[PDB]
């Protein structure tokens, strides 16, 4: 019945910021934080989302 | 400023496959930034008993709380500090999408008891210079190993050198800039939850605030140098913004 939520990258950075915030994965696997999952989607070619803010 | 009541103890694992864990109370300037719920996201570094210097891309808000004095985070057990944030002064040069001019400063509500395991990192001068190939030192509770997704419950430092912006622009090009300083590729990375933290080069017996954890690999490449704000860079700003407030 709904949402979603995509993870971003910064983009004119091709590297991630160091912060702990881990996000839920709609795959059911927790980042580390947000660059995280965008990075893991762009070399995988994946296009998993964040189910939920914070661990799984 | 910088001279720890407790004496730190870099051995050569701090110089390898993700640092070491530290002497309980060595780093008495690191403190960790905590969520209402006692979540660490971030570190910063006390300067003063009533402020704290951190990254900008941390996101403190005045409902984070400062943990000062902390080892092991997985205790419940030690003499901490917990002080609330009054105002948060997040440089306006802050470019989030370059991550450029990183610094935010942490108005404290309540001023940090110097104690023997709290106390302040001395920050350097805008005409210091601090030589490439010097070894350093970073600490934090950032991730061990990037497939941890679990920050460590006891602080950890990592003996790095600091690399020449030439030589940094060789593994990230543009990217790098003036107000950024590299280090690494050298064994050791700062990962998630290692940012706002101290990258400390000694100078004359103390411990000197050079860098201030950034970003870096995606995923804590320890054959890629890490970034971090330049201190020197912005250090004015710093003094500025304390005397104005």
């Amino acid at each position: 019945d709904s949402l979603g939520r995509e993870a971003k990258c910064y983009n004119e950075l091709n590297g991630c910021t160091y912060e702990y915030r881990p996000v839920c994965g709609t795959d059911g696997d927790t980042y580390p934080n947000e660059c995280v999952l965008c990075f893991e989607n762009r070399k995988r070619q994946t296009s998993i989302l964040i189910q939920k803010s914070g661990p799984c | 400023c910088g001279v720890p009541a407790i004496q730190p103890v870099l051995s050569g694992l701090s110089r390898i496959v993700n640092g070491e864990e530290a002497v309980p109370g060595s780093w008495p300037w690191q403190v960790s930034l905590q969520d209402k719920t006692g979540f660490h996201f971030c570190g910063g570094s006390l300067i003063n008993e009533n402020w704290v210097v951190t990254a900008a891309h941390c996101g403190v808000t005045t409902s984070d709380v400062v943990v000062a004095g902390e080892f092991d985070q997985g205790s419940s057990s030690e003499k901490i500090q917990k002080l609330k944030i009054a105002k948060v002064f997040k440089n306006s040069k802050y470019n989030s999408l370059t991550i450029n001019n990183d610094i935010t400063l942490l108005k404290l509500s309540t001023a940090a008891s110097f104690s023997q395991t709290v106390s302040a990192v001395c920050l350097p001068s805008a005409s210091d210079d601090f030589a490439a190939g010097t070894t350093c030192v970073t600490t934090g509770w950032g991730l061990t190993r990037y497939t941890n997704a679990n920050t460590p419950d006891r602080l950890q430092q990592a003996s790095l050198p600091l690399l020449s912006n030439t030589n940094c622009k060789k593994y990230w090009g543009t990217k790098i800039k003036d107000a950024m300083i590299c280090a690494g590729a050298s064994g050791v990375s700062s990962c998630m939850g290692d940012s706002g933290g101290p990258l400390v080069c000694k100078k004359n017996g103390a411990w000197t605030l050079v860098g201030i954890v950034s970003w870096g690999s995606s995923t804590c490449s320890t054959s890629t140098p890490g970034v971090y704000a330049r201190v020197t860079a912005l250090v004015n700003w710093v003094q500025q913004t304390l005397a104005a407030n």
